[PDB]
DNA sequence: TGTCGCTAAGTTCACGCAGTATCCTGT
């Protein structure tokens, strides 16, 4: 009722880059490349067994994150040597490590810890005291290198907290010098209202599809929300598989006419799927012989290739579960940002949240960020919005629906070699 | 004969008399497999015992030659080795193997002491040599008949006995073991001088122990119970009493007491031994103990066993180890047999057909027989 | 019928020495 009779149809409640007119046309997928981008590490495309994980491998993995960027960081900054965290300094020490919080709850300046790893440190832990420190920004996670000095063997007293660097960016080829500008429509879930179970959102989305005609649709999840009030108190008379299906059906069947190129990226509250990170993609749809090459079912997270533009997205509430625990000296959005960009990886939150399952031997091979994203699709509980961070344009669309009003997806213009200007032009708008 | 004459004669015997056209024919076997003749071991043993083996000789030329010049007391054919027997020292060690030999049985009347009356050790005479007889045909029917060997050379010893060379290409490829089971096969009087009962029949009589009794009971009559007298008194038959059950010995005492002949002697024996079943073949222990062949195992198991060869001549008796014809056997007479003296003084009263003037001819015809079947054989295949 | 020398690493085979495994003999 409420979503139906909406009056902001259509309007456009963010911009950025050049000014386009008010109605935005594509080339229907007609010269477009999308692919996976061929990086050194394979990509996520099949199930991988789950549900048994040794502490010794979890050890291994956090360990080896750790040490890799240390290696990385220390070959940029020219550092000489690393020393034991644990061990006392009266002098200047250079450390590297990750940092915690001390206890269960939220991360405060008071209840930092740092962490080694098991080459520097043996894996032994330090409280540390944020007094000397002018300016920092920390989560539970990151790694981190600090000249600092530990007088009592106590209590580490960082006095310099080195900048994160961000990978470098993608250099294309002249393959698709050529080729024209692209458009790209990505909306997340949840699709339908709180009180229905009709997808009226999605079949919005999808005239706007038609109508537009994007060279490509990025739709991340979930697609059958499991916290969904109809999902939890057991009233839906077909399965899940069905109902998933039948969207599937619906999104793919309808986009027939625009010939666009389906990104679909899972998540996390997909009832119906594996509740397990890295995501593998979806694997109980088989798309007709006459839209195979129109569909691509991702992992999440996923770096696309789009005719040399690198976009990088995730299901991920990234910003939300980052938010709770990011402690500051003094945009807040746009320091997690950076620090996902720079941490090089697509969740850098350690613990997780409660809401993510981390299969961290899996975290470890489809997680890495082989370079930085040209674009950055991370949608959020938190407001829409267009950031350029670090020469990345991180878009956050919203959510399609929020609650039971009416959300929010986002319409940007890729060009490989445009002026670094790859993205065009970028808006939120409404549904 | 005079074996100081020894040394006299034998030059001319090999220089005019000994067959080596056939001999190599013979032991060439159709020149059908290369180095066959070549591989071949001799040894000879010249004056004063002196014994030399792994002489090999590349054709019949040389053959002639060396016997010619060494002159050897005796003559003995080896086996087949996988290299030339001269040049064994060059052999890298373990490589040097007997690969084949004729199958070969030596049957020595010494062997029958303890079951003949009429002589002993070395001594043979026409009352004994009816056993030899009897086993040259027990043993080649089987040779015949159970195993198919179809070329068979039967040779006299020279003294006290006879050979048998089973020349069969499956023969002369027999393994050892194959060797010994042909051997233990055709075996039946199993023992030594310390054991009296030698022979112990089942129940059940092998259908080739059916064939050499029958074999056995032709000559049976005359062999043991005319010319042996194996029951002329006491003291013989108590062997033959030894022999059967004591149950009845004491009944058969007080009839051998009214017996005149050794022939109503054995009626009697085979009446009790009737009368008294499972006893119903100790007449034919008795018989197979008296007169079926003795086998030494060794003789035949071992491929590397060198034997007398074909007409050589005897250090002692100076007769010719001549062939036997199968079908004459019953005329062959061991003491007719050509000496060495005989048929050099037969020589010496007159090329290659000197040897049709002695009295060794037919011996070389009825080899010269056994060599065409062999031919004939290598041929047809 | 004469075909220069020695020195040296290297391959392929033939054997010691020791260790592991499986397969035997008879009536
Ligand atoms: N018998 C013999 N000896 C030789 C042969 N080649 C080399 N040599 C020996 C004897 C030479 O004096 C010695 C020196 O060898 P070199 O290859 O250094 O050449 P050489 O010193 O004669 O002259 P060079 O180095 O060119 O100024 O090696 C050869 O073919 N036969
Ligand atoms: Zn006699």
């Amino acid at each position: 009722q409420k979503y139906g009779s909406r009056t902001n149809r259509g309007e456009v409640v963010t911009t950025y880059g050049e000014l386009q007119g008010t109605t935005w046309n594509g080339g229907s997928g007609s010269n477009t490349n999308v692919e996976l981008f061929t990086s050194l590490d394979e990509p996520l495309t099949k199930m991988y067994k789950f549900m048994f994980q040794k502490l010794m491998d979890i050890r291994e993995v956090v360990s080896i994150k750790i040490e890799e960027l240390g290696a990385s960081l220390k070959d940029h900054f020219q550092i000489d040597e690393f020393t034991s965290v644990s061990l006392p300094a009266q002098e200047t020490v250079t450390v590297l490590g990750q940092i915690g919080c001390d206890s269960n709850g939220k991360l405060n300046s008071k209840s930092v810890i740092l962490e080694g790893d098991r080459e520097h440190s043996a894996g032994m832990q330090v409280p540390v005291d944020l007094s000397e420190l002018k300016d920092y920004s920390l989560f539970p996670g990151q790694v981190v290198i600090m000249e600092g000095t530990n007088s009592t063997g106590r209590r580490f007293v960082p006095t310099k907290l080195y900048e994160g660097v961000p990978l470098p960016f993608h250099q294309p080829s002249k393959e698709f010098e050529e080729c024209p500008q692209q458009m790209v429509i990505t909306a997340c879930g949840p699709f339908t209202t709180s009180d229905t179970i009709t997808y009226d959102a999605l079949k919005d989305l999808i005239d706007i599809v038609n109508r537009d005609r994007p060279d490509i649709c990025i739709l991340l999840g979930p697609f059958l929300d499991a916290k969904h009030e109809q999902i939890e108190n057991l009233q839906l008379t077909v399965t899940f598989e069905d109902v998933f299906k039948r969207c599937l059906k619906m999104i793919i069947e309808g986009t027939r006419p625009s010939g666009c190129h389906l990104v679909i990226v899972p998540s996390l509250r997909d009832v119906h799927h594996d509740p397990v990170y890295p995501q593998p993609p979806f694997s109980c749809f088989e798309p007709a012989k006459e839209d195979k090459e129109r569909v691509h079912f991702v992992a999440d997270p996923c770096t696309l290739s789009v005719n040399g533009v690198v976009i990088g997205m995730t299901s991920t509430d990234l910003l939300f579960h980052m938010g709770a625990e990011e402690i500051s000296s003094s945009d807040r959005f746009s320091r997690i940002l950076r620090h996902i960009l720079t941490q090089r990886s697509y969740y850098p939150l350690y613990p997780p949240n409660e809401e993510i399952n981390i299969d961290y031997e899996a975290l470890y091979s489809y997680t890495p960020m082989p370079v930085t994203p040209d674009v950055f699709i991370v949608p959020s509980e938190l407001r829409y919005f267009i950031k350029d961070v670090t020469g990345c344009i991180c878009i956050n669309p919203g959510r399609l629906t929020k609650g039971l009003v009416g959300g929010t997806y986002a319409r940007f213009l890729v060009k490989s070699g445009a002026m670094r200007s790859t993205c065009i032009s970028a808006q939120v708008v409404r549904v | 004969y005079d074996p100081a004459s020894l040394p006299d004669v034998l030059p001319l015997y090999y220089r005019r008399l000994f067959p080596f056209y056939q001999y190599f024919r013979w032991l060439n076997y159709g020149g059908v497999v290369k180095n066959y003749f070549q591989h071949r071991e001799f040894s000879f043993t010249l004056k004063d015992d002196v014994y030399v083996r792994y002489q090999s000789f590349n054709n019949q030329s040389e053959l002639e030659k060396e016997m010619q010049k060494m002159c050897p007391y005796k003559i003995d054919i080896g086996a087949v080795y996988s290299h030339r027997p001269s040049l064994h020292n060059t052999v890298k060690s373990g490589t040097f193997q007997a690969q084949e030999k004729e199958l070969v049985f030596d049957i020595d009347m010494t062997d029958y002491d303890d079951v003949r009356r009429c002589c002993s050790s070395a001594d043979i005479c026409p009352k004994c040599w009816t056993l030899m007889t009897i086993a040259v045909r027990i043993l080649d029917r089987a040779l015949a008949e159970d195993f198919g060997f179809k070329h068979r050379l039967w040779v006299y010893s020279g003294r006290r006995g006879v050979h048998c060379w089973v020349c069969d290409d499956s023969a002369r490829k027999l393994s050892q073991a194959e060797r010994s089971a042909v051997a233990e096969y055709l075996s039946v009087v199993k023992g030594g001088e310390e054991t009296i009962k030698k022979v112990q029949l089942p129940e059940t009589i092998h259908p080739f122990i059916g064939k050499s009794l029958k074999m056995v009971e032709r000559y049976f009559e005359k062999y043991a119970l005319v010319d042996q007298d194996i029951l002329e008194n006491k003291q013989c038959w108590d062997k033959v009493i030894a022999l059967v059950p004591e149950v009845a010995r004491e009944s058969l005492l007080r009839e051998f007491s009214k017996a005149r002949s050794s022939v109503e002697r054995w009626d009697k024996l085979s009446s009790c031994l009737e009368a008294t079943r499972r006893y119903s073949n100790i007449p034919k222990e008795i018989m197979l103990q008296f007169c079926y062949p003795r086998l030494d195992v060794n003789v035949s198991k071992g491929l590397n066993h060198l034997l007398k060869s074909p007409f050589s001549v005897h250090p002692k008796t100076g007769r010719i180890s001549v062939p036997i014809d199968c079908k004459k056997l019953d005329q062959f007479d061991p003491f007719s047999v050509p000496t060495i003296s005989l048929i050099c003084s037969e020589l010496d009263n007159v090329r290659t057909r000197d040897y049709k003037r002695t009295s060794l001819a037919p011996y070389i015809k009825v080899f010269e027989q056994f060599l065409d079947k062999l031919d004939q054989s290598r041929k047809g295949e």
